[PDB]
């Protein structure tokens, strides 16, 4: 039995154009643990992205935080792309500054 | 108030690709403080919070002996449980283990835990009496008899009621500056018309620690829980947490709605209105 | 601190 990830994409602080911040992709509620999580800037994978150590909740589902330092602008679109066995294709979740 | 310490272990088989992946993490409350990764260079238990950094080699040596012994036990168990379930050698499977203790505000033991999973479902668990086991299925019954014969519960209880609580108290003291703080949420509201006649009101809580929080919406003082969109509480990445709650309202009626924020850090619950 | 005696084969 497999469980698909919940995905939230968000900033550490409310976004201000030109001010340094962190872009987060928080993946949770999933099983199995094998997962890929990429942050995209205008469709382009960001090279340098770190993540938390693998842990799990009381229902045994896994969770991870992927993050990278960034400066938002009006130009740039950001997204999180999640690749998991429960998904026949990777799911792309766009960043919304008010979610 | 109360505090917890937990260890979480994950072992994952990867057939024909070497030995299983093993990851250990330790937490106090909502703060991670140690890790072990079978695939990493160091082959030691490593620090992940600043207040554990001060432990000396006698600690790190014992913790490394411990996590190594757990990883070896789990690796063999992956074979055994493949056998109990008549599964092929080709598929990847996962053992997960959690254990830990809770203490009250006086530092005294409240509760201990030890529970194990196979492929994301309950396998075997130590009951709250710390004396007996609950087995999820026939495979786990085999484990249960084994563990009853080896007096496994007595060993776990000895740890849970002793070392676990003792070191939890030590950490709460040495990491006092971060573990014993309450950072109250910073709150605000956002508002977005959806059509000419509907709008979203969203109530934000940011920068709070610990993670436990409650956000509720009311309309004329009445709970709107079933019409509230919540997100799961999520990490900011700096050791604080975030959450929001939203409602859809008739445009012109925003003033009938109030957001209520309760958190340990707050002198008084907060009320927000647009 | 983690447990030194707890691991036992399943």
């Amino acid at each position: 039995i497999q469980r698909t990830p919940k995905i939230q994409v968000y900033s550490r602080h409310p976004a201000e154009n030109g001010k340094s911040n962190f872009l987060n992709c928080y993946v949770s509620g999933f099983h199995p643990s094998d997962i890929e999580v990429d942050l995209l800037k205008n469709g382009e994978r960001i090279e340098k992205v770190e993540h938390s150590d693998l842990s799990f909740s009381k229902d045994w589902s896994f969770y991870l935080l992927y993050y990278t330092e960034f400066t938002p602008t009006e130009k740039d679109e950001y997204a999180c792309r999640v690749n998991h066995v429960t998904l026949s294709q990777p799911k792309i979740v766009k960043w919304d500054r008010d979610m | 108030g109360s505090h917890s310490m937990r260890y979480f272990y994950t072992s994952v088989s990867r057939p024909g690709r070497g030995e299983p992946r093993f990851i250990a993490v330790g937490y106090v409350d909502d703060t991670q403080f140690v890790r072990f990764d079978s695939d990493a260079a160091s082959q030691r238990m490593e620090p992940r919070a600043p207040w554990i950094e001060q432990e000396g080699p006698e600690y790190w040596d014992q913790e490394t002996r411990n996590v190594k012994a757990q990883s070896q036990t789990d690796r063999v168990d992956l074979g055994t449980l493949r056998g109990y379930y008549n599964q092929s050698e080709d598929g990847s499977h996962t053992i997960q283990i959690m254990y830990g203790c809770d203490v009250g505000p006086d530092g005294r033991f409240l509760r201990g835990y030890r529970q194990d999973a196979y492929d994301g479902k309950d396998y075997i668990a130590l009951n709250e009496d710390l004396r007996s086991w609950t087995a999820a299925d026939m495979a786990a019954q085999i484990t249960k008899r084994k563990w009853e014969a080896a007096h496994a519960a007595e060993q776990q209880r000895a740890y849970l009621e002793g070392r676990c609580v003792e070191w939890l108290r030590r950490y709460l003291e040495n990491g006092k500056e971060t573990l014993q703080r309450t950072d109250p949420p910073k709150t605000h509201m956002t508002h977005h018309p959806i059509s000419d006649h509907e709008a979203t009101l969203r109530c934000w809580a940011l920068g709070f620690y610990p993670a436990e929080i409650t956000l509720t919406w009311q309309r004329d003082g009445e709970d709107q829980t079933q019409d509230t969109e919540l997100v799961e509480t999520r990490p900011a990445g700096d050791g604080t947490f975030q959450k929001w709650a939203a409602v859809v309202v008739p445009s012109g009626e925003e003033q009938r709605y109030t957001c209520h924020v309760q958190h340990e850090g707050l002198p008084k619950p907060l009320t927000l209105r647009w | 601190s983690s447990c030194s005696s707890c691991p036992l084969s399943k």
